[PDB]
RNA sequence: ACCCACUCGGCACCUUACGAGAAAUCAAAGUCUUUGGGUUCUGGGGGGAGUAUGGUCGCAAGGCUGAAACUUAAAGGAAUUGACGGAAGGGCACCACCAGGAGUGGAGCCUGCGGCUUAAUUUGACCAACACGGGGAAACUCACCAGGUCCAGACACAAUAAGGAUUGACAGAUUGAGAGCUCUUUCUUGAUUUUGUGGGUGGUGGUGCAUGGCCGUUCUUAGUUGGUGGAGUGAUUUGUCUGCUUAAUUGCGAUAACGAACGAGACCUUAACCUACUAAAUAGUGGUGCUAGCAUUUGCUGGUUAUCCACUUCUUAGAGGGACUAUCGGUUUCAAGCCGAUGGAAGUUUGAGGCAAUAACAGGUCUGUGAUGCCCUUAGACGUUCUGGGCCGCACGCGCGCUACACUGACGGAGCCAGCGAGUCUAACCUUGGCCGAGAGGUCUUGGUAAUCUUGUGAAACUCCGUCGUGCUGGGGAUAGAGCAUUGUAAUUAUUGCUCUUCAACGAGGAAUUCCUAGUAAGCGCAAGUCAUCAGCUUGCGUUGAUUACGUCCCUGCCCUUUGUACACAC
């Protein structure tokens, strides 16, 4: 997905050894939460916010300042 | 892939070398018994050519050296 | 004769093992390293071999008793995971089939491959090779062949070294050559080199079965994994599951598992909707307001933001909205869902893609790489350049294709419509327009570094009106001859284009076989890539636009579960 494209980062080294080619593949997602650019946060991490709750009144109380 | 050995239908050549003469005082320049002394060889005409151009000298003509020219020694 | 409660003896069953066992399992296969109730028989790795011989019984068939030589590193038991099954159950796919369409296989030609040939006809690859290596090679490319140069042999050491160490050379032999390559007599330069010894550098040399990277494939599927807990001595297993549902390990749920992760989905790009917003001589429309051209009680057009006003429906692109299967009716372990209708631009995940897990294959590439180990080679080079040739060579076999077999047509006139692109000033790119030429093309200019110009790329199929008239015919245009041009130093083995002439098979193609379910198949052309020149190739684009079916597991396969296995190099 695209979110590869926006958080993993890739490299790729050769080192030249004795006995031949090894090659290095270093891959890193970095947390969305971090950072000021882009998505913020992965796809689908839906975070709900919490209700407030309140008690409810019984009388009705008209208030005048 | 297999590669065979290259056999050669004409005999290998050398390459040429510098001769080795040690005439480089002997033909170059003249002393009278007094002392005065005249270059004896020709001058190219292209001032190109440098005032020791010594052009050189062959059966029919005569070699530049440097310029490369061609001149008569019976003009 | 039934019922209830017992009891002794018997054939057996169910649960669980506290116990035992390698385990399968076992109420005995328990009371076994905490080893002893009594007693009979049998075995000592696999074969040779229940063979040979002797004995004994039998009418015989044969039975009972029963070796050795020699040979051999396993044979064997139970269970685990996978794989496989002409095993079962449940799903699924147009790289499977059904119903069909278009075909291919038959013809000529183009192209790739094999084989032959050749100095060479370089080479890799054999569903997942064969218009593939972006591989449409005149030179180059090039890796091959016949030859000619050159060192672009760094550095260290040693030797030669006052004209030397060294080059370079006009002409004449010579060489295909105006390569001083080698020479013919002899001049230039000057510690830059030569020679040798180490060493180094190149190599489209080998090894893809030593490697990296990338790509393809397994596998277009839904699959994969650890933490804690449970089960098992263990390999392993559960989690990751009967059922229903989904494209989906998608969910409903069930539940010795709980809570998580990757993949799927989500996501991103593109394609459709917006009379909503923001606006635009690099997009348009109107007012013709401005002159106006042509016909006429008003139409079609010209120049239309430095002649001018407006205004974004169409065009463009930013921010957004819009679909979430909405509503309704049915059906369902009435839950996840599914099927119809109505609205809507859009109701197969709305269409199409991009991205895409774990594990792997001795899959391809050392000929993309100044990615690379090792081996080989390195001055008469497997290094590098230059000339010429080959890669294209034809008794033949095969795979992608192109053009056709005609009247749903060919030819002629006329009509006359797209979308995706690309484009030069570090040099000649896209080219309008005028003139010349039958044509291909030539010439003089212009515009365009581009929503501005090429370009409305006025494409082709197509449409209408005519010629033809069922005759291999005016279908077909292969082969071949003559001439005219363009690109290129160079066109012969004909680069390609044009004109005239020649006018072959082919009358719908055996066995067999490919692709595809809607703006899709098929027809048709166009742009881009490769490109000095060369499309019958590819990547995209639009124009015209069907038939058939919304299914099945018969064939070919894919997924899950169960089961069998003497398979694990895995049928
Ligand atoms: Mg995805
Ligand atoms: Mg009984
Ligand atoms: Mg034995
Ligand atoms: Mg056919
Ligand atoms: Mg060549
Ligand atoms: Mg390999
Ligand atoms: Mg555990
Ligand atoms: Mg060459
Ligand atoms: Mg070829
Ligand atoms: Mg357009
Ligand atoms: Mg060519
Ligand atoms: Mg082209
Ligand atoms: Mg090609």
């Amino acid at each position: 997905g695209q979110p590869v494209n926006d958080f993993i980062d890739t490299a790729t080294r050769h080192v030249l050894m004795r006995q031949g080619v090894l090659g290095i593949k270093v891959k890193i997602m970095r947390d969305p939460a971090k950072s000021r650019t882009g998505p913020k946060a992965l796809p689908d991490a839906v975070t709900i916010i919490e209700p407030k709750e309140e008690e409810p009144i019984l009388a009705p109380s008209v208030k005048d300042y | 892939k297999k590669r065979k050995k290259k056999v050669y239908t004409t005999p290998k050549k050398i390459k040429h070398k510098h001769k080795k003469v040690k005439l480089a005082v002997l033909s170059y320049y003249k002393v009278d018994a007094e002392g005065k002394v005249t270059k004896l060889r020709r001058e190219c005409s292209n001032p190109t050519c440098g005032a020791g151009v010594f052009l050189a000298n062959h059966k029919d003509r005569l070699y530049c050296g440097k310029c490369h020219s061609v001149y008569k020694v019976n003009a």
